[PDB]
Parts: structure tokens; C-alpha cells; sequence
């Protein structure tokens, strides 16, 4: 129920609710430390997170260029050598120079095709053929996705 | 007292799973680093805590000078237990730690917990006694190693830095019998010290 | 008279001209930029010793995206190392204009 | 006795839920550290993406060399472009799908083939679960068909 | 000058995902870039956006 | 081994400075030699591979983890009765010994 | 870890660097400097792009005691991510003009920052040598053969 008290008495013994609270004094001497380690662990991630909030809030701020998806090519998670999907790489080995992450080919609005290491942020189920995306103005990478836009004749429908 | 970095350095050796202590040594002396903090950051609020190890074949840097308990901790958590505290070596790292400080109007001194019976020489650290008192280092040597039989070294290192300085050395001996550590060392002086110019 | 200035040459070290290079190869198309860390002698030399790059914004190069907060953490780093003087003005690179 | 350790075990009766609940405390800060490491991993990804700059995608037009190859680009601009010498230089043939950099123009590595998404469109229409019966009366059709 | 350009497409910009920062929908309730978080349940995020060509 | 693997749950973090995993492999050693014993390659062999693996995937080895792998490794080599297989390993058992 | 060395490729901005950092401290007189090395491993080849100082005592009376400072280090990984966030600890330059058997002790500190096995770069400050005034090592643990344990 509720241990250490007189009804506890009858159940067990003075003896062992002594030893339990004396035992309860080892056990405590040691919570204090860890839950003091954990709780400074969790701000040195809190603040690092911030640190990468503002880089990534300069980069979404308008204006931004505006893509479409032309496909998912896909590309192995292998960076501990290189990318052997179907298409083996040649001569130097490398972290992440031609053995890179998963892939995005966008199409964008400036007449051209760039193919980029899809972005970390934007999960891989939300890259499918022919969504619309945002990119980046002066850069490439892919920020967020957003609902298919028309033309204004179409907009005049509604 | 008061305006003093402290390098405290924790004896690490395979003495330290003793029952001498509950619920060993080890772990006793995590509670002895908390408190002593503490006591020093409510006396004036400009002193910092830096900690060493002496695990490892030559003890090492866990953590610089810093105001936050919390750093000093994933330190010891870090940390083994399979090293030996070596004093000669874990003295001139405490000393390399204490040429950097928040400021340096701050006062040097070195609290040394020893699990260890010392099998550095005696006269190795008689030079080494001699090293710390030039720059204003006293070191105080809380024994509960040599109370496993030994006998003690202690005396005269304690009495090489001793002089007019207002920072003083001082020989703690702690109680054999089970009556925790921490305890001992807080109700002790850390804060009660007193000059000796 | 007032304050007469005259002619300056800005000497640009071996070490910040590479360093200024790598950071601009590798952010372009986007607009690239950096603080210089250096010293000021002499009426005719600039000494431009190092340069260091600050995180690139989409909002390119502007007032507000040269960021004096990352600096000030910045500068102390430099400062502990003994590789802090003063800073001698900033460094940001146009692609193919 | 009647009361002489009953008070005494009313105060261990307190000190034992406060425990329990600083083992709640461990466990919630425990809780912190995996929604946290996610959270890490994915702001952390993205900032190694936008240090990894978009590359410009041709495709070859022409071998001219072993160490020059011409390359008509989706830009518009046929180039003469050169190699890095990191990937391959006998899977460079016509027709091959490639990226090129933007910033000194010289081949990063082949790609697999890039198709339209006029014609992904046309792919992902695949859907009508009917079968050969629900035809009726033109199952004749069905075999002349096959 | 000013670039003359036109709209093409109002997408107001609750409910663009325009936030994707926050991947936690163990908060919020997730619709919206300004329900992606329930602590405020509110701006995050410009109130319109417009897409122009 | 059942123990120990049950005792690293919770008196690893409690300790938080004492790893009882380098315990596991110790005694992991021993049940391939007890098979060795009994005469059973095949199961020998099915430990064999997985203590190897274990072996490398640390960044260092104590002595007595690598010398208990050696140990295994020499009985079984004997036994097919494979002169060359058998001295190549007994070199490694005893330097390291 | 990763087995996989083969080459060190060294930028001239690497080589440059550490003479820069030696001489602005203005350690002399046998007195060292030791930094940071940043690039591209878990590779075969091990990219070495960058580098920069990190602080750093060198005892010269005995050389079994020396200061590296532990939190500096992942504050100043933060700063190189600003940069060029494909730059992560591969290992430390060394100041020179040879290779030491205290650098044994100093490298089991940057196992735990590494994805790699620590690299080791003597840039030599004086630049002395037929072909470069670089040497490269890696440290290994392996069993001796001529009988002996296992050293590092």
C-alpha cells in the first residue's frame, strides 16, 4: 500500500522499516546527483537547438524562389564510402562530395534542373513526384512545401 | 574563505569501490564536490570550481573553471575509477588550471582527496611543495587513504607550503568507521578557514 | 584644416587570401561574408592577418544580416588563443558580377 | 508500547513519496533527452544541407577527350566542361544524365536517367481495379486484344 | 522602379507549412503552421502569403 | 551471464563511472569453450564468428578480453588437427598474454 | 571507428594555418601548439580542409603534465558549422619538428570527439625536408610480435 508506518508494523517488523529507511538514505544521495546531470544535459541541447533555429529563420524569411519536384532519384544513407544504388562511383572516396545523402531533383521557375541533396528538415514522404515546393531564393535547397499553385483565370472559377 | 578558485581533484584508483564509506568511496566523494561548491558560491558569487581526474595512467582534464555545477558533473559521470591518483602529476595539472581564472584578483587553492596510500616518493613532492607556495597554492590533503595503514607523507607537504600567506594548508583525517563522507568534509572548514600571515 | 586622408593599400595576407576564397567558392550562388580580423598601422597599410566567416543569410548581404551577437562570441574565442588584435572591416563575395 | 515509533514512521511515510517522485523526475528529464535528440537530428541535417549548395544537372552531348567532355546543360548553354577526377570517366557516354558544378563548370558525378513529370503523372495514373469480367459481351474482343 | 509582378495564387500563411522547424506533432494539432504549436496556438508565421509570378 | 545482463540496467548508471558490459564478453569466451569440450563444433563455431565481431566494433581491448578469444580460437584449431591455422594464433595468445 | 587511411590529403590553407597560430602565440624555445584539425573522414582518403588553434599548454621541465581545455573545443565545433558545417573533428595538428611519445597520452582525449581513429599532422614550422614538411601518423592499437604486449 503505502509503506513505513504502524500498519506496516504488524504486516513486517520494526526492524525492517528501519533498515528500509536507512537503506531509502543511500538510495537519495545519488538521485540528487543524476537528476542534476539530466537537467543541465537538456539545456546544452535547448540552446543548441536555438542557435540552429536562426540560421534556418534567415534562410525561410521572404522572398523565396519557387520549384516543383521532377522526381525523388534516392540515394543510399552510405557516406562511409559512396553511393552504389545502380550507379557505382569512381576514383576518390569520400564523406559527402559524390557519396551523399538521399536525393531531390527540383525544376524551377528560372528555367533549369538542380539536383541537391534533399533537405534534412523535409522528410522524405513529403517529397513525391509533382508536388510543389519552395526553394531557395539565392541557394536551391528545398525550405517547404506548399499547396499547387494555378494560373488566374482558374483562380476567377472559384 | 572568500575570492578563491578551487581545482578540487578527485582520487580515482580501485581502493575507491571500499565499504569503508558507503555505498563506496567513489560515490561518497561525488556528494563532496556538490557541496563544497555550493558553500563557496554563497560566501561571494565571483568564485568558480574547476575538476580533474586522477583515472588514467596520468590524471587528465575533465572541466576548466566554471561557475556551473552542472559541467563538473558530466565530468565524473565521464570519468573511470580504473586509473590511480598520482599526486606529483595531478598537482602541476591543478596549477596549469589555476593560470586561467574568471578573474585573477582570485586567491589558488588545491583540495585533494586521497583513496590512495601515496606511492609517489616523499621527496618528489617535497619539491613540488615548494613549487605551489611561490605562486600563493596551499593545498589541503583530506586523507582517508592512509588510514588503510600508511604512514604519513602527509605531514611534511602540508608543513612545506605553510607560511605567511593567507591561504593555508590544512590536514583533515576522516573517521574509519561507516558516517559519510561528505558530511564530514562540509561540517569541516572550507569557509571557517582563517589566514596565516 | 580638417582630418586629409591620402592613398591606403590593403595588404592581404596568404592566409586570409585563401581563406576568403574557400568560403566564397563554397556558399555561391549565395551571396558569401566575413569579418576581417587585423590591425591598422602605418597611413598607407592595412594588414588584413586573418578572416573568419559569419553564417550566410537568404536575405543575402545587408545591415542586418552581418549579426554582432555571433561576433562578440566570436571574438572571445579568438581571444583566449592569443589571435584576437581589432577588426579592420568586413569581406563579401558576388558571384559573377 | 501504545505510541513510540508510530510518529516515527509517520515522517518515513513522507520522505518515501517524495522519493518516488523524484524517481518520476529522473524518468522525466530521461523523457527530454530522446524528444530533444530528435529534434537535434533534424535542425542538424538541415543546416549540413544548406552548406551543400544546389548543382546544375546536364547531360552529355559529345566525348571529346578522356579529359574534356561537351555537356548540354538544362540551362540552355552547351559547354565544354571538365572532370573531377572522383568518379567515373567510362560511364561519361551519350545520353548520360550528370551533375556540373556552377562555380568552376567541371562534372561532379552521373546520375541515373531524369524523366518528366508529365510523364510521372502518366504513371501514377495506373488505377481502375476492374477486371477482364467486368467487360461483358466484348470478352471476344478480349482474345483477338491478347 | 518597382518590378511589376502579379498574384497568381493567395496562399494565406497559416496553413501553408510554413512551419516545419517544430517536426514535433506530439504538440499541436498539426493543420496548420500556427497549430504546429498549441502553446500560443497562434502566429508563428506571417497571417497572409501570396504567391506572385 | 543472465544476472549480469539483468544487474546493467539498472547498476550502470547508478555507479555511473562502471561498465558491466565488458563482463558479458568474459564470459561469453567460455560457453564456446565449454562446447569445445563436449566436442560440439558446430555451436563453437556460431560464438566464433560472434565474439570476433564484438572484438573489433570497440575502439580498444583489454588484454584479458582478447587473450579469453585467443583461448577458444586454440582448441578449436586443434582439434581438426590444422598445424598452420593453429601456430599463427597461439603468437597472438601469447604476446598479448 | 573506421579502419579506412590511406593518404592524407592537406590543404595549403592547413599547412599555413598552423605556422599563423605557432607564431601569434609566439611559442618558441621548444614550446608547442597544438589545434584542431577539420575535414572529411570515415573516408579512405582523410581530407584535412581546415584547421584552427584550439588553447594549449606545453610543459617543458616534464612533459607528462599539459592543459587542453575540453570546453572550448565543442564551442568552437559550433563556430566551424557556421562556416562550413562538413567540417567535424578528424583528429589535431602538432607543432613540430618531430614526432613525440608524449602525443600518445594527448590523443586519448580526442577519442571522444572522432567518428575516426585520431589523426595526427606534425606540421613542421620551420619547414624542413627533401620533398614536403609534413608528416602523418595515425594512431593504432595492435599486439607486437617481437613478443611483447600490446602497445599504442
Amino acid at each position: 500500500g503505502d509503506d513505513e508506518l504502524d500498519q506496516e508494523i504488524l504486516n513486517l517488523s520494526t526492524q525492517e522499516l528501519q533498515t528500509r529507511a536507512k537503506l531509502l538514505d543511500n538510495e537519495i544521495r545519488i538521485f540528487r546527483s543524476e537528476l542534476q546531470r539530466l537537467s543541465h544535459e537538456n539545456n546544452v541541447m535547448l540552446e543548441k537547438i536555438k542557435d540552429n533555429k536562426e540560421k534556418i529563420k534567415n534562410n525561410r524569411q521572404l522572398p523565396y524562389l519557387v520549384a516543383n519536384v521532377v522526381e525523388v532519384m534516392d540515394m543510399n544513407e552510405i557516406e562511409d564510402k559512396e553511393n552504389s544504388e545502380s550507379t557505382t562511383q569512381g576514383g576518390n572516396v569520400n564523406l559527402d562530395n559524390t557519396a551523399v545523402g538521399k536525393a531531390a531533383v527540383v525544376k524551377t521557375s528560372s528555367r533549369q534542373t538542380v539536383f541537391l541533396p534533399m533537405v534534412g528538415l523535409v522528410d522524405p514522404d513529403k517529397l513525391k513526384p509533382n508536388d510543389l515546393v519552395g526553394v531557395n531564393k539565392d541557394s536551391y535547397l528545398i525550405l517547404d512545401t506548399l499547396p499547387s499553385e494555378f494560373d488566374s483565370r482558374v483562380k476567377a472559377m472559384e | 574563505m572568500v575570492l578563491e578558485a578551487t581545482v578540487l581533484v578527485i582520487d580515482n584508483s580501485e581502493y575507491s569501490r571500499n565499504g569503508d564509506f558507503p555505498r563506496t568511496r567513489f560515490e561518497a566523494q561525488i556528494d563532496s564536490v556538490e557541496f563544497i561548491f555550493q558553500a563557496k558560491r554563497n560566501s561571494n558569487p565571483e568564485n568558480t570550481v574547476g575538476l580533474i581526474s586522477g583515472a588514467g595512467a596520468n590524471p587528465r582534464v575533465l572541466s576548466t573553471f566554471t561557475a556551473e555545477f552542472g559541467k563538473i558533473l558530466a565530468g565524473l559521470h565521464d570519468t573511470q575509477i580504473e586509473g590511480k591518483l598520482h599526486m606529483a602529476t595531478a598537482l602541476q595539472i591543478a596549477q596549469l588550471t589555476l593560470k586561467h581564472r574568471q578573474n585573477k584578483v582570485q586567491h589558488q587553492r588545491i583540495v585533494a582527496f586521497v583513496c590512495s596510500p601515496i606511492s609517489d616518493s616523499r621527496d618528489e613532492l617535497i619539491r613540488l611543495a615548494k613549487t605551489l607556495k611561490k605562486n600563493n597554492v596551499a593545498v589541503d590533503i583530506i586523507n582517508f587513504g592512509e588510514i588503510e595503514q600508511n604512514t604519513e607523507l602527509l605531514d611534511e607537504f602540508i608543513a612545506a607550503v605553510n607560511n605567511p600567506q593567507e591561504e593555508t594548508s590544512h590536514l583533515l583525517t576522516v573517521t574509519p568507521g561507516p558516517r559519510l563522507l561528505y558530511e564530514n568534509i562540509a561540517s569541516s572548514p572550507i569557509i571557517l578557514e582563517e589566514g596565516s600571515s | 584644416t580638417g582630418r586629409d586622408d591620402t592613398k591606403e593599400t590593403v595588404y592581404i595576407s596568404s592566409i586570409a587570401l585563401l581563406k576568403m576564397l574557400k568560403h566564397g567558392r563554397a556558399g555561391v550562388p549565395m551571396e558569401v561574408m566575413g569579418l576581417m580580423l587585423g590591425e591598422f598601422v602605418d597611413d598607407y597599410t592595412v594588414n588584413v592577418v586573418d578572416v573568419f566567416a559569419m553564417p550566410q543569410s537568404g536575405t543575402g548581404v545587408s545591415v542586418e544580416a552581418v549579426d554582432d551577437v555571433f561576433q562578440a562570441k566570436m571574438m572571445d574565442m579568438l581571444k583566449q588563443t592569443g589571435r584576437d588584435q581589432m577588426v579592420v572591416g568586413w569581406y563579401h563575395s558576388h558571384p559573377g558580377f | 508500547e501504545q505510541e513510540a515509533h508510530n510518529k516515527a514512521l509517520n515522517q518515513f511515510k513522507r520522505k518515501l513519496l517524495e522519493h518516488r517522485r523524484y524517481d518520476d523526475q529522473l524518468k522525466q528529464r530521461r523523457q527530454n533527452i530522446r524528444d530533444l535528440e530528435k529534434l537535434y537530428d533534424k535542425t542538424e541535417n538541415d543546416i549540413k544541407a544548406l552548406q551543400s549548395i544546389g548543382q546544375l544537372i546536364g547531360e552529355v552531348m559529345k566525348e571529346l577527350s578522356e579529359e574534356k567532355y561537351i555537356v548540354k546543360a538544362s540551362s540552355g548553354p552547351r559547354y565544354i566542361v571538365g572532370v573531377r577526377n572522383s568518379v567515373d570517366r567510362s560511364k561519361l557516354k551519350k545520353g548520360v544524365r550528370v551533375t556540373l558544378d556552377i562555380t568552376t563548370l567541371t562534372i561532379m558525378r552521373i546520375l541515373p536517367r531524369e524523366t518528366d513529370p508529365l510523364v510521372y503523372n502518366m504513371t501514377s495514373f495506373e488505377q481502375g481495379e476492374i477486371t477482364f469480367d467486368g467487360i461483358g459481351g466484348l470478352t471476344e474482343q478480349i482474345r483477338e486484344l491478347r | 522602379p518597382l518590378q511589376v509582378a502579379r498574384c497568381t495564387k493567395i496562399i494565406k500563411g497559416n496553413g501553408e507549412s510554413d512551419e516545419t522547424t517544430t517536426d514535433n506533432n506530439n504538440s499541436g494539432n498539426s493543420n496548420s503552421n500556427s497549430n504546429q504549436q498549441s502553446t500560443d496556438a497562434d502566429e508563428d508565421d506571417e497571417d497572409a502569403k501570396y504567391v506572385i509570378n | 551471464k543472465a544476472q549480469f545482463q539483468e544487474l546493467d540496467s539498472k547498476k550502470q548508471r547508478n555507479n555511473g563511472s562502471k561498465d558491466h558490459g565488458d563482463g558479458i564478453l568474459l564470459i561469453d569466451s567460455e560457453i564456446a569453450r565449454t562446447y569445445l569440450l563436449k566436442n560440439d563444433l558446430v555451436k563453437a563455431r556460431d560464438l566464433l564468428d560472434d565474439l570476433e565481431k564484438t572484438l573489433d566494433k570497440k575502439d580498444s581491448i583489454p588484454l584479458r578480453i582478447t587473450n579469453s578469444f585467443y583461448s577458444t580460437n586454440s582448441q578449436y584449431f586443434k582439434f581438426k588437427n590444422d598445424f598452420n591455422s593453429f601456430y599463427y594464433t597461439s603468437l597472438l595468445y601469447l604476446s598479448t598474454l | 571507428m573506421s579502419l579506412q587511411h590511406e593518404k592524407v590529403t592537406i590543404a595549403p590553407l592547413v599547412l599555413l594555418s598552423a605556422l599563423d597560430h605557432y607564431e601569434r602565440t609566439q611559442t618558441k624555445e621548444n614550446k608547442r601548439c597544438v589545434g584542431v584539425i577539420l575535414g572529411d573522414a570515415n573516408s579512405s582518403t582523410i581530407r584535412v580542409t581546415n584547421s584552427f588553434a584550439l588553447p594549449f599548454e606545453e610543459d617543458e621541465k616534464n612533459s607528462d603534465v599539459w592543459f587542453l581545455d575540453h570546453n572550448y573545443i565543442e564551442n568552437m565545433n559550433e563556430m566551424c558549422k557556421k562556416i562550413n558545417a562538413k567540417e567535424k573533428l578528424i583528429g589535431w595538428y602538432h607543432s613540430g619538428p618531430k614526432l613525440r611519445a608524449s602525443d600518445l597520452k594527448i590523443n586519448e582525449l580526442f577519442k571522444k570527439y572522432t567518428q575516426n581513429n585520431p589523426l595526427l599532422l606534425i606540421v613542421d614550422v620551420k619547414q624542413q625536408g627533401v620533398g614536403l614538411p609534413t608528416d602523418a601518423y595515425v594512431a593504432i592499437e595492435q599486439v607486437k610480435d617481437d613478443g611483447t604486449s600490446t602497445e599504442k
